[PDB]
């Protein structure tokens, strides 16, 4: 059907059509434009009126201009041809290497399944991060949820994580990225063509052959408008709903700054027409959040493990949004930037995360009691900060004093050096089994390890290294 | 026979530390060989120190 524009206000066009309506969530092509610009429909208004968000900008629009629907809603390309390979929220390849010979497209906006096609199965996850192995153990087949600021290591902590993850997964993975970096975005894309992720070969006569990738990438980008950032998440759980529906398979989803789907409605709900909420928000901010969330969710078709970073703009972790997405959590890791100061990384505050799966019935009795131990040694070291800050620790007792020395002793040990950061710490990374993790957090607690020194625990993974530094630092 | 000299007071600073770590170092030092320790003190902190 065709339509004309009527007025154009940022990234809302309102759009006149004569003889029959489209249906909300459908596509519309604008046709006296340079590019593709497409709108996707939100409301009725009467009059025959559709109101509609533009995946692309509006400067260049006339009132008066062209528009054809479609007829159904954005459609992305799925198979085993979108692995190895970058797609924008309407599927079009930006990699530049030629289009995506796929045979079946799945619609943007799918409903969730349903409460009895659920499979909630209690398994763990090998990160090789000593902070998640032990007191926020990761969740095979659910979410689990990365909280932080500005600089305290979100991006870095996901890379180590597929590098930890994705390269020993076998399975499928998707990568989204709402409002990061280009730089890092064409830095994955890098590393991922070097370490075999995705296997690019050129054929003759400029064709190529993705045969052998193990990753898709979805990026909507700084550089988008708020229409363009809150569809790319839906894309990617599309591209992963097509594997773990209909291939079976156990896919990876990372998610990187899931906030600019907030963000983007935040921004546009004002040209909309709806009235804000207490900062700004919307008044839809939970469902709109619910109907992304409730797609992720293993079943008995196949499963999808899950890592999303959340923004906490203004270090506020009672905004609505934040307060929203955790209870949507299998797990929980809260980055801090008083924690990131001292030079601690990963610097995990591991008071506020938290997870389902370290009850004594998934984790043994031994890990259980060593996690609660470290949760209760460091509760007890929080308690004496202010009596330490005015006073000092010469006010204290033996027993409080003994407490901050293996206090400060597990936090310098709860530090790892990853191997994406070799770039600009230069020491190379290491990876950490649990049970070294547990023998050493018990020996911590139990006074084995008092006799060493403070920075003899720092960056060293193991004990082995922390006494063979104490042995070195003693010189 | 150790007689540690302290306060009943707090926010004395470090003194009483000091004290006890010697105390701890005499009686470390003087309980190897064999030599039996007995601890006289003065001042509820050097028994707060040193109970346990
Ligand atoms: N493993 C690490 N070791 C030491 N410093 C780190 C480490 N990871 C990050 N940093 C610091 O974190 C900061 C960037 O973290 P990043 O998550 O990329 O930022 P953002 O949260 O805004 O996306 C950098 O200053 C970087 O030096």
């Amino acid at each position: 059907n065709h339509g004309r524009i009527t007025q154009v206000i940022g990234a809302v066009v309102d759009v006149h059509f004569d003889e029959q309506l489209p249906p909300i969530l459908n596509s519309l092509e604008v046709q006296g434009h340079t590019n593709r610009l497409v709108l996707e429909v939100a409301q009725h208004l009467g009059e025959n009126t559709v109101r509609t968000i533009a995946m692309d900008a509006t400067e260049g629009l006339v009132r008066g201009q062209k528009v054809v629907d479609t007829g159904a809603p954005i459609q992305v390309p799925v198979g085993v041809e979108t692995l190895g390979r970058i797609m924008n929220v309407i599927g079009e390849p930006v990699d530049e290497c030629g289009p995506v010979p796929a045979k079946k497209t799945y619609s943007i906006h799918r409903a969730a399944p349903l409460f009895a096609d659920q499979s909630t199965e209690p398994g763990l996850l090998q990160t090789g991060i000593k902070v998640v192995d032990l007191l926020a153990p990761y969740a095979k087949g659910g979410k689990i949820g990365l909280f932080g600021g500005a600089g305290v290591g979100k991006t870095v902590l996901i890379m180590e994580l597929i590098n930890n993850v994705a390269n020993k997964h076998g399975g499928f993975s998707v990568f989204a990225g709402v409002g990061e970096r280009t730089r890092e975005g064409n830095d994955l894309y890098h590393e991922m063509m070097t370490t075999g992720v995705i296997k690019r070969k050129k054929l003759e006569d400029g064709k190529f052959d993705f045969t052998g990738s193990k990753a898709a990438l979805v990026y909507g980008q700084m550089n988008e408008p708020p229409g363009a950032r809150a569809r790319v998440a839906l894309t990617a759980l599309s591209v992963a709903e097509y594997f773990r529906d209909e291939q079976g398979q156990d896919v990876l989803l990372f998610i990187d700054n899931i906030y600019r789907f907030t963000q983007a409605g935040s921004e546009v709900s004002a040209l909309l027409g709806r009235i804000p909420s207490a900062v700004g928000y919307q008044p839809t901010l939970a469902t709109d959040l619910g109907q992304l969330q409730e797609r992720i969710t293993t079943t008995k078709k196949g499963s999808i493990t899950s890592v999303q970073a959340v923004y906490v703009p203004a270090d506020d972790l009672t905004d609505p949004a934040p307060a929203t997405t955790f209870a949507h959590l299998d797990a929980t890791t809260v980055l801090s930037r008083q924690i990131a100061e001292l030079g601690i990384y990963p610097a995990v505050d591991p008071l506020d995360s938290t997870s389902r799966m370290l009850a004594p019935e998934i984790v043994g009795q031994e890990h259980y009691d060593t996690a609660r131990a470290t949760q209760k040694l460091l509760q007890d070291y929080k308690s004496l900060q202010d009596i330490i800050a005015i006073l000092g620790m010469d006010e204290l007792s033996e027993e409080d004093k003994l407490v901050v020395s293996r206090a400060r002793k597990i936090q310098r040990f709860l530090s790892q050096p990853f191997t994406v950061a070799e770039v600009f710490t230069g020491k190379p990374g290491r990876f950490v089994e649990l049970p070294e993790t547990i023998k050493s957090a018990q020996t911590i607690l139990r006074g084995e390890c008092d006799d060493l020194p403070e920075m003899a625990f720092y960056m060293c993974g193991g004990l082995e290294e922390v006494r063979s530094k104490a042995v070195k630092m003693a010189q | 026979a150790v007689l540690a000299l302290s306060s009943d007071k707090g926010l004395c600073g470090g003194v009483n530390s000091f004290v006890a770590k010697q105390a701890r170092i005499v009686i470390k030092e003087n309980e190897m060989a064999g030599n039996a320790v007995q601890v006289y003190g003065v001042g509820d902190k050097i028994r707060s120190a040193l109970q346990r």
